[PDB]
RNA sequence: CCGAUAACGAACGAGACUCUGGCAUGCUAACUAGUUACGCGACCCCCGAGCGGUCGGCGUCCCCCAACUUCUUAGAGGGACAAGUGGCGUUCAGCCACCCGAGAUUGAGCAAUAACAGGUCUGUGAUGCCCUUAGAUGUCCGGGGCUGCACGCGCGCUACACUGACUGGCUCAGCGUGUGCCUACCCUACGCCGGCAGGCGCGGGUAACCCGUUGAACCCCAUUCGUGAUGGGGAUCGGGGAUUGCAAUUAUUCCCCAUGAACGAGGAAUUCCCAGUAAGUGCGGGUCAUAAGCUUGCGUUGAUUAAGUCCCUGCCCUUUGUACACACCGCC
C-alpha cells in the first residue's frame, strides 16, 4: 500500500509481464504478430479478426 | 477401386439425355461443351463427371433401351 | 588447354594448395596452432599439425567461387554437426578466431583484399596462382 | 519314394483362404501333363499366368 | 518505414480494432437491435458504418 | 555452320530441384554449374549423369554446347533433376531446328531406358499431421 | 554393354527355372548401369517383379533403424561386394547372385493357422513372388549378422554369404533357415 | 617401417603410479591416467615433439621421462591456463593439473571440506544425492538398490 | 567367443608367414588377412599397403570403407 | 449406386464443396525474381583453342542504355472424366489389365439425427447458488514451494557400435520469423579482440529489397581406430570461465579441462504404419529477460512387406428375448 513497496517488485519481463488484451489471463498467451491474446479468446474472436481455417 | 458415380451426377445426366438427346454424342469432350451451356453447373468437377456418365449412358442407348 | 579451378577435383585441388602455402614460407600462422580445437563441436584437436595449410586452400577457393564472404560466412562453412551429449544433435558454426586469423594471414601474404562492402575477395594475383595450380595439379592428375 | 520336383502353371485364382487372406486356393495345370489340373493352396501374391514350384504332386489342396 | 509496423502486424492490429469495436457496439447497443458494423478506412479517414434494426433509436 | 539465334533453354525438376539446362550452337561439351559432369559431388551417381550421352552416344553431343543451372533439392534430386533436363533439352533443341522424324529415334530410346528421363516425378511429399511425429505415423499410445 | 558398375555384362545370365525366370529382372530390358531408380515400383501389386534385382538387393540391405534411407551406402555395398565375388570366384556376379537367389528360395512354407482350436501348421507351397522375397530376405538378414561383432567388413560378409548360398554348401545363414523351412513342412504336411 | 615388435618394447609399464598399456597407441594409451583425457594427451605429445603413430611400447626411456615432465609441469611448457584441472585453486590460486592419486586426493579434499562448511551441496553429497539440482522422483534408483 | 588378444604388430613367427602366403589365394583385404593372422588391423592396413609398395599385390578399389587387393597375375 | 421390390419422389449426412500437390516453353506481367545476348574487365591461357573457358566480377530503368518470361512470383483459364482399348460381371451398377497421358485413389478443412450427469467455474468484466470479506480465501511485498526421493507406471531422447566413431575436405533445402498502444523485450552482415562461450564500432532491415544465393544436417571423399565395455556411451562428479536477470544456492543457460556409470539388442507383453509413406537426418515457429529432449510445421536421404480376411480386438446393421422406458449404473 506504501508506495515504497505496492509495486517495488518489477515485471518488466516474464510471465507476469505479459497479460491477454481481453481478459487479462497469463496463459496460454499467442505473443506472434502483436496478438497479445488468451488462445480461448483468439479462436473465439478468429473470424472477426480475419483468421480462417482452410484446412 | 471407387469410381462409383452418386445419385446426383446419376440423375443429372439421365435429365439432359432426354431433353437434350440429339445434340449429345459419343464424344465425351463434345458431350462436356454442350453441357457446359444447356445447363448451369457451377463445378467443373460436377461437370465432367456428368459428361462421362452421359458418354457412358449413349453407348448404352445406341445399342440397347434403358431405364431413362 | 586452360584449366580453371573449378574444372578439377576439389579433393586434390584443396591439398595441393596447402602444399604450395606449406612451401611458400610466406603465409604467417600463429603459435597456438598446436593447441586449440577448430570449432565449439569438434572433440579433437585436428590429426594434421599442418590443419593451418589445409584451411587456407579450404578458405582460398571459398573466396574464389563466391566472394563478399566474412568472418561469419566462414565459422557458417566450417560450421558442422555437434553431439549436443544427451540432447540430440545440431549444428554449431565454427570458431571465429581460427577463421580470422586465417583471413588476416591471407591478407598479410596479399592475395586478398577488403572489398567496398564486408567480407575479402581474391586478388587478380590470388587466382593468378589458383588458376595456375589448378592447371598443373589438372595435368599430373590427368596424366 | 520321393516323388520328382516339377512345375505347375496358374490358370486362375480362385480366392483366398486361412481364415486370415494369407492362403490362395488356386488351379494349376502341369506343363509335363497339361491334361491334369489341381488345386494347390498357395502361400504369397500369385498372379494368373505366372508358374511355380511343386515339391509333390498327389497332394492336394484343402479349405484353410 | 521504422517508425510504420510491418503489413503483417497491420493487418493483425486491424482485425484486433475491428473484433474489439464489434465486442463494444454489441455489449452497448444489445438492446438497440445491434447487428452487425463495417469499418472504410483511407488515409483521410476512418468510417464506421453500424448495421442495425431499429436505427431512429 | 555458321546459323545463329540457334538456342532453347528447358527447366527439369524433381522434390522442388528445378535445373535449367540452357542448349545453343557450339562444339560438343558439357557443363554443370561452371564444372563437367565428370566433377560432380554423389561420383558413385557420376555413372547415371553421364548415362543419358551413353545412350545415344558423343556424336548426337558433339555438334551440341549446352549448360546447366541446378538450384534446390538434395544431391540425388539435383542429380536426377539434372540428367531428365538435359534429356529434355536436347530432345527439345532438336525437334525445334531439325527433324521430329530423328527426334523420335531418341526419344524412343530415352523412354524405353527410362521414362523420368523424359517424364517428372508427380510425388513431392506430405504434410504432416497433428496426430503423429510425421505424415502418417501416430504417436505411442498405451492404455495402462 | 549396359556394363553395370562399369562392367559385368547382363547379357551372358540365364536363368535355369521358369519359375523364377518370369520374376528376375536381370534380362536386357531390366538392365540397368547402377542400382539406383526412384521408379516407383511399389506403387501397386506385381511391380517389384519388373524392378532390376539388383535395385532389390540395395533396397534389401538398408536396415535396423541406423541406415533405413543410406541407399548411396547400399550401393557402395554392394559395389564393392560384386568386385569381392568376382575377385575370389572369377565368373558373372550377376550370375552369382541369381544363383544365390536360386537355391535360398524356400520351396514350401506352413501356413501356422492350419487348426483353429490348436495351432496345426498346415504344409503349403510358396507362390514365387513370395520365393524372392524370402530369399533376398534371408541373404540381406544373413549378411546383417554376419559381422555384428567381428572384424568383418559387410560388403565381405554379404560376400561370402552369397557364395555359400549360391555352392549350396549348408553353411550359409539363407540354406540354413530354407532347410528348416522344408523339415518343418515336411513335419506337418 | 611397419616391422616386428622392437626388442625395446614394453607390453605392460608403469607411468607414476599406476600400469597403462602397451598395444594402444601413444596418446590413446597415456590417458589411462587418473586425470589425463584424450585432449590432454594429444597436447603433451605434441609439445614433447614425438610421434603420434606409434603404440606406447615404443616409448623409449628418454621419451617416457620427457612425457611425464611436460605431464606434470603443463603451464611451465606454455600450456594454456584454460586448459588445466585445477585453475584458480581455491587453496593456493594457482593453476595445476592433477594426476593419478593426486587428482583423488584433491577431489576429497573438496568433499571433506563441503561437508565441514555445511553447504547444501556437501549435505547431498553425504546424503549420496545428486548436488547439480537434477530431479531424483523417478531416476537413479540403480544408485540405491 | 572368448577373445581375439589380436598382435598389435609382427613378430618372428608372423612376419615371414605373411610375406610367404599372402599373395598367393584371391581375396587380400584387411578384414580377411587379419582374421587368418590374428594381427590387430590397423597392422594389417599398415602392411597390406607396404605390400602395394613391395610390388606383390595389385589394388582393386582404394576406398575409405575398405580397400581391398588381390594376388599377383601369373604368367 | 445397380438391381428385385407397395412403393414413387425427395432432403440431411457421404458426396458435392474450399484450400493444398503435380502439368501446361499456352495468356497476363515484374530492378524487391530473374534468364539469354552484348560492352568492359579479372584470371586461365597461349601448343593454337579466341564465336576459347570461369566469374553470385561491373554495367546494358545509372533510364534511353538489349530483348524475353524458359527458370521465380500469381492471377485468370485449361487439364481427368473410368475418357480409349481388352477381359470379367445379371452384361446392369461396377472391377481388373494395358496404350496414351503431368496426373488413372494428393493431402487436409468442414461435417447429420443424437448420446456420453465426458473435460473445463483455474480462459473470460460467461454464470446461478454457497463460502470469505478488514487478523481478508481481496490485494501487494519478502522468502520458501510447485523439482523435494526406500518405490511402481507412461510419453520420450541418448546408446549398446566397424553399415561405425574421430580428423579433415567436398558439399546441395524448404517452411517461416524478424524492432513492440499497454510492453522497457527484434533478426542481424562486416571489421577487430578472445581458444570458447563471448566482448567492441560501424552498418542493413517493419522486409521477394537486409540477414540470405538462408554455404543445414544426413549423406559423399580421404586418414586414423580395430571387436577391446575400446577412440562406443557421455551418466555421475570436481575445478574454472561467459551470457541473461533485481536476484543463478536446490546447480537458468552456454563454454573448457578433468572421471568415465550401466548399457554387448531387451522376458511375458505391447504401439505405429502402405509411397516420397515408414525410418534416419537436420532446420523454423509456439513456449522465451534466459532457453527444447515437448509440440507444431518444413525440407533432405529413402525403402521392406500387401492389394486380403474376420482368426483376435473393437464397432455397425439385421434377427431374437425382455417383467427394462429414470431405460442394465434398470427392475426386482
Ligand atoms: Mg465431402
Ligand atoms: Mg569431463
Amino acid at each position: 500500500g506504501h508506495q515504497q513497496l505496492y509495486w517495488s517488485h518489477p515485471r518488466k519481463f516474464g510471465q507476469g509481464s505479459r497479460s491477454c488484451r481481453v481478459c487479462s489471463n497469463r496463459h496460454g498467451l499467442i505473443r506472434k504478430y502483436g496478438l497479445n491474446m488468451c488462445r480461448q479468446c483468439f479462436r473465439q474472436y478468429a473470424k472477426d479478426i480475419g483468421f480462417i481455417k482452410l484446412d | 477401386m471407387g469410381r462409383v458415380r452418386t445419385k446426383t451426377v446419376k440423375k443429372a445426366a439421365r435429365v439432359i439425355i432426354e431433353k437434350y438427346y440429339t445434340r449429345l454424342g459419343n464424344d465425351f469432350h463434345t458431350n462436356k461443351r454442350v453441357c457446359e451451356e444447356i445447363a448451369i453447373i457451377p463445378s467443373k468437377k460436377l461437370r465432367n463427371k456428368i459428361a462421362g456418365y452421359v458418354t457412358h449412358l449413349m453407348k448404352r442407348i445406341q445399342r440397347g433401351p434403358v431405364r431413362g | 588447354p586452360g584449366v580453371t579451378v573449378k574444372d578439377v577435383n576439389q579433393q586434390e585441388f584443396v591439398r595441393a594448395l596447402a602444399a604450395f602455402l606449406k612451401k611458400s614460407g610466406k603465409l604467417k600462422v600463429p603459435e597456438w596452432v598446436d593447441t586449440v580445437k577448430l570449432a565449439k563441436h569438434k572433440e579433437l584437436a585436428p590429426y594434421d599439425e599442418n590443419w593451418f595449410y589445409t584451411r587456407a586452400a579450404s578458405t582460398a577457393r571459398h573466396l574464389y567461387l563466391r566472394g563478399g564472404a566474412g568472418v561469419g560466412s566462414m565459422t557458417k562453412i566450417y560450421g558442422g554437426r555437434q553431439r549436443n551429449g544427451v540432447m540430440p544433435s545440431h549444428f554449431s558454426r565454427g570458431s571465429k578466431s581460427v577463421a580470422r586469423r586465417v583471413l588476416q594471414a591471407l591478407e598479410g601474404l596479399k592475395m586478398v583484399e577488403k572489398d567496398q562492402d564486408g567480407g575479402r575477395k581474391l586478388t587478380p594475383q590470388g587466382q593468378r596462382d589458383l588458376d595456375r595450380i589448378a592447371g598443373q595439379v589438372a595435368a599430373a592428375n590427368k596424366k | 519314394r520321393v516323388q520328382p520336383i516339377k512345375l505347375a502353371r496358374v490358370t486362375k485364382v480362385l480366392g483366398r483362404t486361412g481364415s486370415q487372406g494369407q492362403c490362395t486356393q488356386v488351379r494349376v495345370e502341369f506343363m509335363d501333363d497339361t491334361s491334369r489340373s489341381i488345386i494347390r493352396n498357395v502361400k504369397g501374391p500369385v498372379r494368373e499366368g505366372d508358374v511355380l514350384t511343386l515339391l509333390e504332386s498327389e497332394r492336394e489342396a484343402r479349405r484353410l | 518505414m521504422a517508425v510504420q509496423i510491418s503489413k503483417k502486424r497491420k493487418f493483425v492490429a486491424d482485425g484486433i480494432f475491428k473484433a474489439e469495436l464489434n465486442e463494444f457496439l454489441t455489449r452497448e447497443l444489445a438492446e438497440d437491435g445491434y447487428s452487425g458494423v463495417e469499418v472504410r478506412v483511407t488515409p483521410t479517414r476512418t468510417e464506421i458504418i453500424i448495421l442495425a434494426t431499429r436505427t431512429q433509436n | 555452320s555458321k546459323g545463329p539465334l540457334q538456342s532453347v533453354q528447358v527447366f527439369g525438376r524433381k522434390k522442388t530441384a528445378t535445373a535449367v539446362a540452357h542448349c545453343k550452337r557450339g562444339n560438343g561439351l558439357i557443363k554443370v554449374n561452371g564444372r563437367p559432369l565428370e566433377m560432380i559431388e554423389p561420383r558413385t551417381l557420376q555413372y547415371k549423369l553421364l548415362e543419358p550421352v551413353l545412350l545415344l552416344g558423343k556424336e548426337r553431343f558433339a555438334g551440341v554446347d549446352i549448360r546447366v543451372r541446378v538450384k534446390g533439392g538434395g544431391h540425388v534430386a539435383q542429380i536426377y533433376a539434372i540428367r531428365q533436363s538435359i534429356s529434355k533439352a536436347l530432345v527439345a533443341y532438336y525437334q525445334k531446328y531439325v527433324d521430329e522424324a530423328s527426334k523420335k529415334e531418341i526419344k524412343d530410346i530415352l523412354i524405353q531406358y527410362d521414362r523420368t528421363l523424359l517424364v517428372a516425378d508427380p510425388r513431392r511429399c506430405e504434410s504432416k499431421k497433428f496426430g503423429g511425429p510425421g505424415a502418417r505415423a501416430r504417436y505411442q499410445k498405451s492404455y495402462r | 554393354d549396359i556394363k553395370l558398375f562399369g562392367k559385368w555384362s547382363t547379357d551372358d545370365v540365364q536363368i535355369n527355372d521358369i519359375s523364377l525366370q518370369d520374376y528376375i529382372a536381370v534380362k536386357e530390358k531390366y538392365a540397368k548401369y547402377l542400382p539406383h531408380s526412384a521408379g516407383r515400383y511399389a506403387a501397386k501389386r506385381f511391380r517389384k517383379a519388373q524392378c532390376p534385382i539388383v535395385e532389390r538387393l540395395t533396397n534389401s540391405m538398408m536396415m535396423h533403424g541406423r541406415n533405413n534411407g543410406k541407399k548411396l551406402m547400399t550401393v557402395r555395398i554392394v559395389k564393392h561386394a560384386f568386385e569381392i565375388i568376382h575377385l575370389l570366384t572369377g565368373e558373372n556376379p550377376l550370375q552369382v547372385l541369381v544363383n544365390a537367389i536360386i537355391n535360398s528360395g524356400p520351396r514350401e512354407d506352413s501356413t501356422r493357422i492350419g487348426r483353429a482350436g490348436t495351432v496345426r501348421r498346415q504344409a503349403v507351397d510358396v507362390s514365387p513372388l513370395r520365393r524372392v522375397n524370402q530369399a533376398i530376405w534371408l541373404l540381406c538378414t544373413g549378411a546383417r549378422e554376419a559381422a555384428f561383432r567381428n572384424i568383418k567388413t559387410i560388403a565381405e560378409c554379404l560376400a561370402d554369404e552369397l557364395i555359400n548360398a549360391a555352392k549350396g554348401s549348408s553353411n550359409s545363414y539363407a540354406i540354413k533357415k530354407k532347410d528348416e523351412l522344408e523339415r518343418v513342412a515336411k513335419s506337418n504336411r | 617401417m611397419s616391422l616386428v615388435i622392437p626388442e625395446k618394447f614394453q607390453h605392460i609399464l608403469r607411468v607414476l603410479n599406476t600400469n597403462i598399456d602397451g598395444r594402444r597407441k601413444i596418446a590413446f594409451a597415456i590417458t589411462a591416467i587418473k586425470g589425463v583425457g584424450r585432449r590432454y594427451a594429444h597436447v603433451v605429445l605434441r609439445k614433447a615433439d614425438i610421434d603420434l603413430t606409434k603404440r606406447a611400447g615404443e616409448l623409449t626411456e628418454d621419451e617416457v621421462e620427457r612425457v611425464i615432465t611436460i605431464m606434470q609441469n603443463p603451464r611451465q611448457y606454455k600450456i594454456p591456463d584454460w586448459f588445466l584441472n585445477r585453475q584458480k585453486d581455491v587453496k593456493d590460486g594457482k593453476y595445476s593439473q592433477v594426476l593419478a592419486n593426486g587428482l583423488d586426493n584433491k577431489l576429497r579434499e573438496d568433499l571433506e571440506r563441503l561437508k565441514k562448511i555445511r553447504a547444501h551441496r556437501g549435505l547431498r553429497h553425504f546424503w549420496g544425492l545428486r548436488v547439480r539440482g537434477q530431479h531424483t522422483k523417478t531416476t537413479g534408483r540403480r544408485g540405491r538398490t | 567367443r572368448d577373445k581375439l588378444n589380436n598382435l598389435v604388430l609382427f613378430d618372428k613367427a608372423t612376419y615371414d608367414k605373411l610375406c610367404k602366403e599372402v599373395p598367393n589365394y584371391k581375396l587380400i583385404t584387411p578384414a580377411v588377412v587379419s582374421e587368418r593372422l590374428k594381427i590387430r588391423g590397423s597392422l594389417a592396413r599398415a602392411a597390406l599397403q607396404e605390400l602395394l609398395s613391395k610390388g606383390l599385390i595389385k589394388l582393386v578399389s582404394k576406398h575409405r570403407a575398405q580397400v581391398i587387393y588381390t594376388r599377383n597375375t601369373k604368367g
